[PDB]
């Protein structure tokens, strides 16, 4: 048994998207397909369900009109269409297999990520950050490599060939205005910092960008 | 639409300590066949939810016996006897009794330990930031527990609050300590105009805010 979902999607506000969930290894037509929304913040919200065998569908009142379900019996796939996309529709959507009053949602899809925004594929703008001139030097000093002005997610910030696997704190990306920005901090002894060389290996698969820039001491 | 409410929103419990999540229904979710259809799901970070319990008490095939459910009417509870690091995540309710079927709010389970003091730091904008025409003042508050943290920026004695960037990192594993990377962005004309930039840190471990500032004039 396996439920396979479509890939990540990026759409502009006011558009519509069509996600799909393909089920194999069981009687596809005889199990309901539950659609669950998970905003990045928190919470699981059920959009509705469809029984592919018949055409029966149910919708939660919050999503009635926003989402429409359809199923294809020939190819064991179920579709959900979201209309008039907005910012609040950006979330990760799951599909699950359910039989009411019997076997519960034991199998889920991998999750399809949908982002609604008018931005384009902007590359990263990494700004390596060094300690300020007016700052005391201690035994343990934390470095800083800022990345901002990039879209869409994700950007894999790391060190040179995993130079410092431990002591790394990659803070989550956030939308400052319309683009995503993140940060990182790695603890390194002041003794080895002048000698040992490490650089934040910022990456951006969506823009096919791979730029790394280290911080110079003050 | 039956509303399911979970309390507490968060439940810090140390390893080996019994945990107890609770669930409430806007209306009774009993069914005629002699069963009430309540299910418990666990969603670890970056993964789809996994089924744990169904029909209040029945355990899904392959879950440790430490999990157990019980309840009736509009009151149900999930108990974890001996918690373990693999049990971290968000636990969700699900009523499968009345159409449409609704999820619970969720209860983020965390592990508690001895409080750790914050490690505050401030880094001024880098050269490339000046060249690009901006300002990236970043404050790093690493390894602080619990979540009782607040950030306030008082520029040259004036408290700025518009355009504040708030970013928090989830609980770690090696140390299980939170972190914060709230920052602020300023324009060159708005950056050179002022003189003193400060970043306080208010935490339970130290009631007095921690001061970490630099002056533009150097
Ligand atoms: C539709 O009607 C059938 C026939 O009465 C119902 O089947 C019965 O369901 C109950 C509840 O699960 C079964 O009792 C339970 O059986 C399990 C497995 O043996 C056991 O572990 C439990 O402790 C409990 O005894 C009962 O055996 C079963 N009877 C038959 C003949 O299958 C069914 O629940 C009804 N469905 C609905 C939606 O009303």
């Amino acid at each position: 048994v396996q439920l396979q979902q479509s890939g990540a999607e990026v759409m502009k506000p006011g558009a519509s998207v069509k996600i799909s969930c393909k089920g194999t290894g069981y009687t596809f037509s005889s199990y309901w397909i539950e659609w669950v929304k998970q905003r990045p913040g928190h919470g699981l919200e059920r959009i509705g369900e469809i029984l592919p065998g018949s055409g029966s569908t149910n919708y939660n009142e919050k999503f009635r009109g926003k989402a429409t379900f359809t199923a294809d019996k020939s190819s064991k796939t179920a579709y959900m269409q979201l209309s008039s996309l907005t910012s609040e529709d950006s979330a990760v959507y799951y599909c699950a297999r359910y039989l009411p009053y019997y076997y519960a949602m034991d199998y889920w899809g991998q999750g399809t990520s949908v982002t609604v925004s008018s931005a384009k594929t902007t590359p990263p703008s990494v700004y390596p950050l060094a300690p300020g001139s007016a700052a005391q030097t201690n035994s343990m000093v934390t470095l800083g490599c800022l990345v901002k002005g990039y879209f869409p997610e994700p950007v894999t910030v790391t060190w040179n060939s995993g130079s410092l696997s431990s002591g790394v704190h990659t803070f989550p990306a956030v939308l400052q205005s319309d683009l995503y920005t993140l940060s990182s901090s790695v603890t390194v002894p002041s003794s080895t910092w002048p000698s040992e060389t490490v650089t934040c290996n910022v990456a951006h698969p969506a823009s096919s960008t791979k730029v790394d820039k280290k911080i110079v001491p003050r | 639409d039956v509303l399911m409410t979970q309390t507490p929103l968060s439940l810090p419990v140390s390893l080996g300590d019994q945990a107890s999540i609770s669930c409430r229904s806007s209306q009774s979710i009993v069914h005629s066949n002699g069963n009430t259809y309540l299910e418990w799901y666990l969603q670890k970070p970056g993964q789809s939810p996994k089924l744990l319990i169904y029909k209040v008490s029945n355990r899904f095939s392959g879950v440790p016996d430490r999990f157990s459910g019980s309840g009736s009417g509009t009151d149900f509870t999930l108990k974890i006897s001996r918690v373990e690091a693999e049990d971290l995540g968000v636990y969700y309710c699900f009523q499968g009794s009345h159409v449409p079927w609704t999820f619970g709010g969720g209860t983020k389970l965390e592990i508690k330990r001895a409080d750790a003091a914050p490690t505050v730091s401030i880094f001024p904008p880098s050269s490339e930031q000046l060249t690009s025409g901006g300002a990236s003042v970043v404050c790093f508050l690493n390894n602080f527990y619990p979540k009782d943290i607040n950030v306030k920026w008082k520029i040259d004695g004036s408290e700025r609050q518009n355009g504040v960037l708030n970013s928090w990192t989830d609980q770690d594993s090696k140390d299980s300590t939170y972190s914060m990377s709230s920052t602020l962005t300023l324009t060159k004309d708005e950056y050179e105009r002022h003189n003193s930039y400060t970043c306080e840190a208010t935490h339970k471990t130290s009631t007095s805010p921690i001061v970490k500032s630099f002056n533009r004039n150097e």
